RNA sequence: GCUUUACUGCAGGCUGUCGCUGAGGACUCUCACUCCGGGAGGAGGACACCGAUAGCCGGGCA
RNA sequence: ACUCGUACGGUCACUGAAUCCUGCCCAGUGCAGGUAUCUGAACACCUCGUACAAGAGGACGAAGGACCUGUCAACGGCGGG
RNA sequence: GCACGGAGGCGAAGAACCAUGGAUUUCCGAAUGAGAAUCUCUAACAAUUGCUUCGCGCAAUGAGGAACCCCGAGAACUGAAACAUCUCAGUAUCGGGAGGAACAGAAAACGCAAUGUGAUGUCGUUAGUAACCGCGAGUGAACGCGAUACAGCCCAAACC
């Protein structure tokens, strides 16, 4: 039958109704006073945690990031600018706000490494999403065939390189076909024309 | 706190974890959420324990209205590690199962009446 | 065009700023646990480079020594009082509801335990008129009839210095003086003196603005001199 | 203007290195200081 | 470089609407959120703030 | 920032000591206030249409404007017959 | 040592010279106990993390490198015989980061439509073709074929 966790994934699809709501309405008041990067003990989504890497190991760290909302926070142009890059308010950043998260985070904790990210809800000015770190320098995780991976030198410092899976994501390389014309192996070798 | 309708007396809550104790080494008992959970669904499960301490409430909350549905009776416990311990273990538990109690169906029974009438 | 000297203090920089470490002290009541028992001891008068206005020195039982806002009669020896149930004398502070009506209080709180907003500088005070469980009429200097907490509190008194407006500067020596302990540009130079570039009314082989100067309340920053969103100019009529 | 213990070995040297090449190199290379340094004329760092 | 009722824009201000955002064309309330308070609590209250959109103005700027 | 500031203030402008005075014009332009009716975007609401969508139309209508008032120590004006 | 003087010394105890491994290796410097124009003042992983005997105990990051690489931020002169879309150009420049190479990668693919091909780069071609564009100036692929090199895998969950 269902697992445990089938439920948490579940309640998930729409975290504005039933309990989930009535959970969400009184955690974020407790998660606008906390700060950015906040680690917290065990995943708010156990299910879609484990489903990204998660493991009760020693080693993997999970935490809380939150982002202001919004737009470009562009400044206006100083000097002489066309029309057309005359822009501050309308045009937005090409990098998504969970993936600013995942930074901001993995800075906080400069020696580990970053294994995923999810959404966690957002309100009226603000986002959060959690984040799955892991500690590569660990036996417990260089031991593990499950994760061993990211313990490869050239592992280091992904998040920053888009080597994640929201990274990958954001630059256009989900589908193996038509439109990864521009994208695929990577934006600078195709003249950042995606 | 969202998923708990009802409030358990202290000495109730003793009477259940003691009945744990010697039903793990009578009949059999299930740990952590998902044996559990799986047991109110399979039918095999008399009576489920659910700490009150547990964060994120998530791995929970589906119990209450899971259990009611499948006409299994079920108890709120404050501690997890007394849960857990309970239940033989040296960790703690989100939740446990009675499945098939031992040398206490009686009491269990009992147990399961006195919570139908705390509502 | 270059930024209009009003941008300019909007930044904050050391002409435009205000002699903050020269200063004294912010004059705020005194916050009582409660009971009203709190009273003092007026030491001296002094000068607030901040206010031009004067002040009082005072000395509480608990070992307290702050300077307050010296309302006009408060002299050396005196005794003032804080709280619910003090005494209607000069200068003593306390909520609005324990005060008579038609008596001129200075100092008022615009919400109870900020300290004072209200009727501060030379010579000037507000007006108690109505009382209620809920509101509080105040009577402020620029005529205007504020409704108020109750809860507020409020010195008893007029402010002292009154009086100070009545004598010209006579000469721009002094009025140098004067500004150079505060944080505003002095001299001005008419925007209709400066270059086009400079500013709006700017410009021109004869001194006048070519805009009218009436200006709406819209208009963005830059552009915002003269006669502001002006319901009316002139005295005729 | 007064100076550091430091700053007093960097002029030091700075007026070592102000010295003429030695007569006898002469002779070894069978044949010119490229830094002279004048007080006047010249200045050091700092 | 400067100007304006030159062309096209842009900040910015005003305004409707969307979300944040809840309870019973006008109204009550409190739980979000705001502000004051050292605190207890006080004031405001689904408005304000902020994100999006839409119309008006818009040499302050390009 | 102003601000350790609170209208006897601080901001924004014009005129430029004292003295005697400072006329008439609100039409236009500007700012401000009101406005029955008229104009006025988008969402939601309606009909139409499309097994959905594009798209046609209806109703309601904010600021703004029309319209009226105020105002020149506000831009500015103070003639011909 | 260059560097061919003078004095002197070293080498058959096999010096010089070369190769490899080792020793020493002042102060500043990521510079890390704290302060400072290379020095100073009274025990130090400063700062941020991880594991934690919760003790800096065990560890991690920091900064450099010709260019290459990866993710972000992103011009204008200029071309259009002016000029606003467009062009220059995702160029220059900026921010962050990895390795010896990077990145990509084992189809929710292709769609010579098929009874067909079978991870991804890259080279040649398809092709200045299709497509875009005040349809102006100009911008401009893919499938496929021919080659190079080939390689395939693991969790999550069900059930324990
Ligand atoms: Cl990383
Ligand atoms: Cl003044
Ligand atoms: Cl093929
Ligand atoms: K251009
Ligand atoms: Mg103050
Ligand atoms: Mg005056
Ligand atoms: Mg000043
Ligand atoms: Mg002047
Ligand atoms: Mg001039
Ligand atoms: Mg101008
Ligand atoms: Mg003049
Ligand atoms: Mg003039
Ligand atoms: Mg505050
Ligand atoms: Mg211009
Ligand atoms: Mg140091
Ligand atoms: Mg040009
Ligand atoms: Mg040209
Ligand atoms: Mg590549
Ligand atoms: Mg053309
Ligand atoms: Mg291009
Ligand atoms: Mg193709
Ligand atoms: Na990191
Ligand atoms: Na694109
Ligand atoms: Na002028
Ligand atoms: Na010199
Ligand atoms: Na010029
Ligand atoms: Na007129
Ligand atoms: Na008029
Ligand atoms: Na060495
Ligand atoms: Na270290
Ligand atoms: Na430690
Ligand atoms: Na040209
Ligand atoms: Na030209
Ligand atoms: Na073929
Ligand atoms: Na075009």
């Amino acid at each position: 039958a269902r697992s445990a966790y089938s439920y948490i994934r579940d309640a998930w699809e729409n975290p504005g109704d039933g309990q989930l709501a009535e959970l969400q309405w009184q955690r974020q008041q407790e998660w606008r006073n906390e700060g950015a990067v906040e680690r917290i003990e065990r995943p708010t989504r156990l299910d879609k945690a484990r489903s990204q890497g998660y493991k009760a190991k020693q080693g993997v760290i999970v935490a809380r990031v939150s982002v202001r909302k919004g737009s470009a926070r562009k400044r206006r142009h100083k000097a002489g600018r066309r029309s057309k890059r005359q822009g501050v308010t309308r045009i937005t950043r090409r990098k998504d706000i969970q993936r600013v998260a995942e930074e901001r985070a993995s800075r906080t904790f400069p020696n580990l490494r970053v294994l995923n990210s999810y959404s966690v809800g957002q309100d009226g000015r603000q986002k959060w999403h959690e984040v799955i770190l892991i500690d590569p320098n660990h036996p417990a995780i260089q031991n593990d065939d499950d994760l061993s991976w990211i313990c490869a030198d050239d592992q280091a410092d992904r998040v920053f390189r888009g080597l994640t899976g929201a990274g990958r994501r954001n630059r256009g390389l989900s589908g193996k076909g038509k439109g990864s014309e521009k994208t695929r192996p990577s934006l600078r070798s195709n003249g950042g024309k995606a | 706190p969202v998923y708990v309708d009802f409030d358990v007396p202290a000495d109730l809550e003793d009477d259940a974890l003691e009945a744990l104790e010697v039903a793990r080494d009578t009949g059999a008992v299930k740990k952590g959420t998902n044996e559990t959970t799986k047991s109110i669904e399979r039918g095999s499960a008399e009576l489920v324990f659910v700490a009150e301490d547990v964060q994120p409430e998530e791995i929970v909350m589906h119990i209450p209205e899971l259990a009611d549905e499948k006409g299994v009776p079920f108890i709120f416990v404050e501690q997890q590690d007394d849960l857990g311990h309970a239940a033989g273990l040296e960790v703690g538990s989100a939740a446990a199962a009675v499945t098939d109690a031992g040398e206490a169906d009686a009491d269990v029974e009992d147990i399961a009446d006195k919570v139908e009438e705390l509502r | 065009g270059r930024r209009i000297q009003g941008q300019r203090r909007g930044r904050g920089t050391s002409t435009f700023r205000a002699p903050s470490h020269r200063y004294k002290a912010d004059l705020e009541h005194r916050k009582v646990e409660d009971g009203d028992v709190i009273a003092g001891t007026v030491v001296d008068i002094e000068h607030d480079p901040a206010r031009s206005a004067p002040v009082a020195a005072v000395e509480f039982e608990d070992g307290d020594r702050r300077l307050i806002l010296a309302p006009e009669g408060v002299g050396v020896g005196d005794e003032l009082q804080v709280g619910v149930s003090a005494e209607i004398a000069p200068g003593n502070t306390l909520p609005l509801a324990e005060i008579p009506e038609g008596v001129p209080v200075c100092n008022v709180e615009s919400s109870p335990g900020d300290g004072g907003k209200f009727a501060r500088a030379s010579g000037v005070n507000a007006q108690l008129l109505t009382h209620d469980r809920n509101v509080a009429v105040v009577k402020l200097p620029s005529g205007e009839m504020k409704r108020l907490d109750p809860q507020c509190r409020a010195t008893i008194g007029v402010v002292a210095g009154g009086g100070r407006t009545d004598k010209p500067f006579v000469k721009a020596g002094n009025k140098h003086h004067k500004m150079k302990a505060r944080g505003t540009k002095w001299p001005n130079v008419r925007g209709v003196a400066m270059n086009a570039v400079d500013h709006p009314f700017g410009g021109g082989g004869r001194q006048h603005p070519g805009k009218p100067k009436s200006i709406s309340r819209n208009a963005p920053p830059g552009r915002k001199v003269g006669d502001i969103a002006s319901k009316r100019t002139g005295r005729g009529g | 203007g007064k100076k550091s213990k430091a700053t007093k070995k960097r002029l030091a040297k700075l007026d070592n290195q102000n010295s003429r090449v030695p007569a006898w190199v002469m002779l070894k290379t069978d044949r010119r200081n490229h830094k002279r340094r004048h007080w006047r004329r010249n200045d050091t760092d700092e």
